[PDB]
């Protein structure tokens, strides 16, 4: 249904949350005062999604979250949790998407 | 007073190698070690991150004891 109703999509599987979290971690580098701690806390809280997606699936969430953080920093903004074989991959090319 | 002042300066000079205090070492290690953690990608990445964060207890405690708001004094250090 959503494939017909919403033409504007973003990669799922935590991929969207990863890009936002990264951009927040970089943004906070220029912020001083109480706001810096709260922005970073927001960037951390967003990871609850790829975290619980891994844990509920029986995956090693610590390994996958580490791979997502490091792999994402390479410029591939669609990395996310793969549920076919425990790994990370391009969830956009794999058609794992959610409406923007 | 001169005898006291000479003792204070001497103690500083006696140490052939000195490093700035006031939170400089802890704040600098906080940022540097946080970057180090990103080169691991296993388990020690978390231990390193928590180790680095632990060092901030010093500039935080110093700010509180000074009667200043640690959320600005420590945050400004992280920025600089």
């Amino acid at each position: 249904k959503r494939a017909l109703q919403n033409k504007l999509i973003v990669a799922g599987g935590g991929a969207t949350e990863m890009e936002v979290s990264k951009c927040l971690r970089d943004y906070s580098k220029t912020i001083a005062g109480k706001q810096q701690m709260i922005i970073n806390a927001f960037a951390k809280a967003l990871e609850v999604i790829p975290r619980q997606l891994c844990e509920n699936a029986g995956f090693d969430a610590i390994e996958i979250l580490n791979k997502l953080r490091l792999a994402h920093s390479k410029g591939e903004k669609w990395y996310g949790v793969v549920f076919e074989t425990e790994n990370i991959g391009d969830n956009f090319a794999k058609f794992v998407w959610e409406p923007a | 007073s001169l005898h006291d002042s000479l003792s204070v300066v001497k103690r500083t000079l006696e140490s052939g190698n000195v490093v700035p205090g006031g939170g400089c070492v802890e704040a600098a290690l906080n940022i540097y070690l946080d970057n180090f953690a990103t080169t691991v990608g296993s388990r020690e990445q978390l231990a390193i991150a928590e180790f680095a964060a632990a060092l901030l207890i010093i500039p935080k405690t110093l700010a509180v004891n000074a009667a200043k708001d640690s959320s600005e004094l420590v945050a400004k250090l992280r920025s600089y």
